[PDB]
RNA sequence: GCUCGCCGGAAGACCAAGGGUUCCUGUCCAACGUUAAUCGGGGCAGGGUGAGUCGACCCCUAAGGCGAGGCCGAAAGGCGUAGUCGAUGGGAAACAGGUUAAUAUUCCUGUACUUGGUGUUACUGCGAAGGGGGGACGGAGAAGGCUAUGUUGGCCGGGCGACGGUUGUCCCGGUUUAAGCGUGUAGGCUGGUUUUCCAGGCAAAUCCGGAAAAUCAAGGCUGAGGCGUGAUGACGAGGCACUACGGUGCUGAAGCAACAAAUGCCCUGCUUCCAGGAAAAGCCUCUAAGCAUCAGGUAACAUCAAAUCGUACCCCAAACCGACACGGUGGUCAGGUAGAGAAUACCAAGGCGCUUGAGAGAACUCGGGUGAAGGAACUAGGCAAAAUGGUGCCGUAACUUCGGGAGAAGGCACGCUGAUAUGUAGGUGAGGUCCCUCGCGGAUGGAGCUGAAAUCAGUCGAAGAUACCAGCUGGCUGCAACUGUUUAUUAAAAACACAGCACUGUGCAAACACGAAAGUGGACGUAUACGGUGUGACGCCUCCCGGUGCCGGAAGGUUAAUU
RNA sequence: AGGACCGAACCGACUAAUGAAAAAUUAGCGGAUGACUUGUGGCUGGGGGUGAAAGGCCAAUCAAACCGGGAGAUAGCU
């Protein structure tokens, strides 16, 4: 059975990657919240 | 034209193994760790001033780091550049 | 000619083709071809704005002489060719000084006839002149309603409009919805009907062939819950209500157009 | 190690994606492995991924994204021009053999190619953000030419049978060879060459386009395959020396022909249809500003250059997505016998026996086999089973929209051997002989090879479409015309859609829809169009305006802000 | 020629019996040149999308997704 997810990298990077998340304002507020929590992993990024 | 502070700079060590053994007695090719940042021209043009021996060609890789566990902890080794260095018939290197 | 299809297969039973053998079976004309690329009946937004549009074959933009500015140049018809922007025959058309273009085909034109654009030019189909310049009561095509925009009335298969009048600066042209309608007498117009004029005669004969042609099937608002449309809902079949819109306005017979800027030019409407 | 069994259009081989060391070697067996474990995709250590030509990067663009200015918006921000990104598409170049425990079109051996610089001598119009060409394109169908590949014969090597026979029309194995370079064929497309002029190609153009005129019928482009070379080479069945029983070193015959043949190539071709079928760069070409005897261009020759990143391993799976060593997952490769076949059966190459076993042979459950007599009596219901099942030929009703119905129904033949005919009809096609504008040519010729289908005669069986495979059929009737779609995971239908019909709106800055707007779709469409609603192939058809809606009217009554 | 026929791949899911499986199995079943199917990438966002329309689907969640916040909502009820 075809479940969910179903990795593709680019993919992964283009909708939840660092840059991705630089390019608009929710996406950085999201980042700084990530950072203020102490995050290890900011972003998918590898 | 490389700077010579560079040159020194790139030869990280020889590498020892079995095919760099083999490669060494058969082919007259030398292994060599080099900076990881290190290019092919850079790593034979260290090894001609430095070993004082002309170079045919070089081949590089890069040799990935393996994950390791000390006790319960997981870290992983750095990765390094590897290159094969073929030297010109009748090269005998020290 | 139409040609109805014998019924060797259900979906080929009721099927009518329209076939004109007159037609380029080749090629088109590839420096006039340009990209044109499906909407999905959405817009910039990404929604959809109109609804049954989707699909259907991959189409080239013939660039089509609407403006039709060549004056006292004569051109000669090369051939006439399919377009499938457009209900119309397109034919391209060779001028003297080298150049070609795209143009409705009208209703008499063939292979060898030549056209003019102009004031001079010859009133005869195909030519096109100013209304100023069009004898009262002919038949023009490819109507200009500002002068040099380009034709914007009676474009498609087998339309024409009547030049009923001309009072000054204005003539009053016969649509063909019926509504009667000043415009600027200098603007341009093509002699005759439009060509393809049996295009009506065809008949799809099955759903496939509407997809062909991009349309995407329709659904009753009856048949939809609610929620979905003002008409859903009801156990079995009910309709208890007004006909209206998706978006709850009434649909058979209220009036829309609201436009005031135009009014002016509208001799009267169509019935 | 020897037997047995299973897959073999896969349960084999190679990739992408995804994973990220799982690869190889040594070592250990606490935990993990549904048991044991000396084993492991487990633990620990070490090793392993070599590129000018493969891929990425790079040049070009699609859908789309971002977007200087800009337009719009309380703010945040939205849209969008110039631009710039974005493959899943376009764009230069490598093949064969050998080698590692583990990489290889990457190492080695041989033989190649590419496109840049730089320098050269030789020549002499070069030059783009611009013009033109090209790239550049659909579905289906049909062949013909081919090859991959396979079969047989020939050849070469080996063999002479654990049991009757087996020196022959006997048995086993092998019989392979690339890119590149030369040739330019089967075939496809197109008339060429020169001259003159011209409101066209945002300017110019010697280019394209268009007009004339002259002259010659061959000109060019394309093109699989074959042939030659590449190759006195490599590989080569197996023989022979050493042996850490893993292997290593030497050596090495023949290496031909015919037939059959793809869904692969010629073919981005041809024919045809309507539903009318990317873009841009690379590439060719034209000039402009320019420069002007310099640069630049093309000409060979020399030299330098090709960086960087990926390359292990799994990849229909025990390594990816499924919590698991548990169904899903795109591409490429496609042997033999039978067969229409990529179905099916048995096999090859190759890979496996599914990580608990041993007994026993109660009930009951599951999955199967057979069953006297009856044959739907079962049951809500013939549910399920049973049955039918192929090719050829004969034959086939009502009704019909004349296409159908129809494989209607129902029947007959079917194996093997011999003869017709030491293998026919056909297919292929060598020598020889003739022609020739000479070649991959044309005629004639028929050797050899292959080879159905039929008829007649015989013959065995209970049975010859013998296994696997492979329609049950007919009669009346409701609904829906039909092919389609649907409740992912209790509903596949009479529900939705449908072609068709009707009403209604909409004159283009269209109606309408998404948008505080800008704008966008509608549509690069224009009433033979688009939107909305209902009905729903086809046939015959299809009173009431009082109520509520809508449309039109505006004489009077009433009536806001305002005053 | 065909939204033509029989039929593998491929797509589905009508009947049947039966956790390895949070929808599968085997045996049969429908379509199988098209209103087909499929890979890669792209777009549509929550009273919003998409919908051959079933209130279907929108990450095992849908008559209004999920995450966090108002928030210790309120609970004449247990």
């Amino acid at each position: 059975m075809k479940r969910t997810f179903q990795p593709s990298v680019l993919k992964r990077n283009r909708s939840h990657g660092f840059r991705a998340r630089m390019a608009t304002k929710n996406g950085r507020q999201v980042l700084a919240r990530r950072r203020a929590k102490g995050r290890a992993r900011l972003t998918v990024s590898k | 034209m490389i700077r010579e502070e560079r040159l020194l700079k790139v030869l990280r060590a020889p590498h020892v193994s079995e095919k760099a053994s083999t490669a060494m007695e058969k082919s007259n090719t030398i292994v060599l760790k080099v900076a990881k940042d290190a290019t092919k021209a850079e790593i034979k043009a260290a090894v001609q001033k430095l070993f004082e021996v002309e170079v045919e060609v070089v081949n590089t890789l890069v040799v990935k780091g393996k994950v390791k566990r000390h006790g319960q902890r997981i870290g992983r080794r750095s990765d390094w550049k590897k290159a094969y260095v073929t030297l010109k018939e009748g090269q005998n290197l020290d | 000619a139409v040609v109805k299809c014998k019924p060797t297969s259900p979906g080929r039973r009721h099927v009518v083709k329209v076939v004109n053998p007159e037609l380029h079976k080749g090629k088109p004309f590839a420096p006039l071809l340009e990209k044109n690329s499906k909407s999905g009946g959405r817009n910039n937004n990404g929604r959809i704005t109109t609804r049954h549009i989707g699909g259907g074959h991959k189409q080239a933009y013939r660039i089509v002489d609407f403006k039709r500015n060549k004056d006292g140049i004569p051109a000669v018809v090369e051939r006439l060719e399919y377009d499938p922007n457009r209900s119309a025959n397109i034919a391209l058309v060779l001028y003297k000084d080298g150049e070609r273009r795209y143009i409705l085909a009208p209703k008499g034109l063939k292979a060898g006839d030549q056209i003019q654009s102009g004031v001079d030019a010859a009133i005869k189909p195909g030519n096109t002149l100013p209304m100023r310049n069009i004898p009262v009561g002919s038949t023009v095509h490819n109507v200009e309603m500002k002068p040099g925009k380009g034709g914007q009335l009676a474009r498609s298969a087998g339309t024409y409009v009547q030049i009923v009048a001309r009072d000054g600066a204005y003539v009053t042209l016969r649509l063909r919805s019926g509504e009667m309608r000043k415009v600027e007498a200098d603007c341009r117009a093509t002699l005759g009907e439009v060509g393809n004029a049996e295009h009506m005669l065809r008949v799809l004969g099955k759903a496939g062939a509407a997809r062909w042609r991009g349309v995407r099937p329709t659904v009753r608002g009856t048949a939809m819950n609610p929620v979905d449309h003002p008409h859903g809902g009801g156990e079995g079949r009910n309709f208890g209500k007004h006909p209206v819109t998706p978006w709850g306005v009434q649909t058979k017979g209220k009036k829309t157009r609201s436009n005031k800027r135009t009014d002016k030019f509208i001799v009267r409407r169509r019935s």
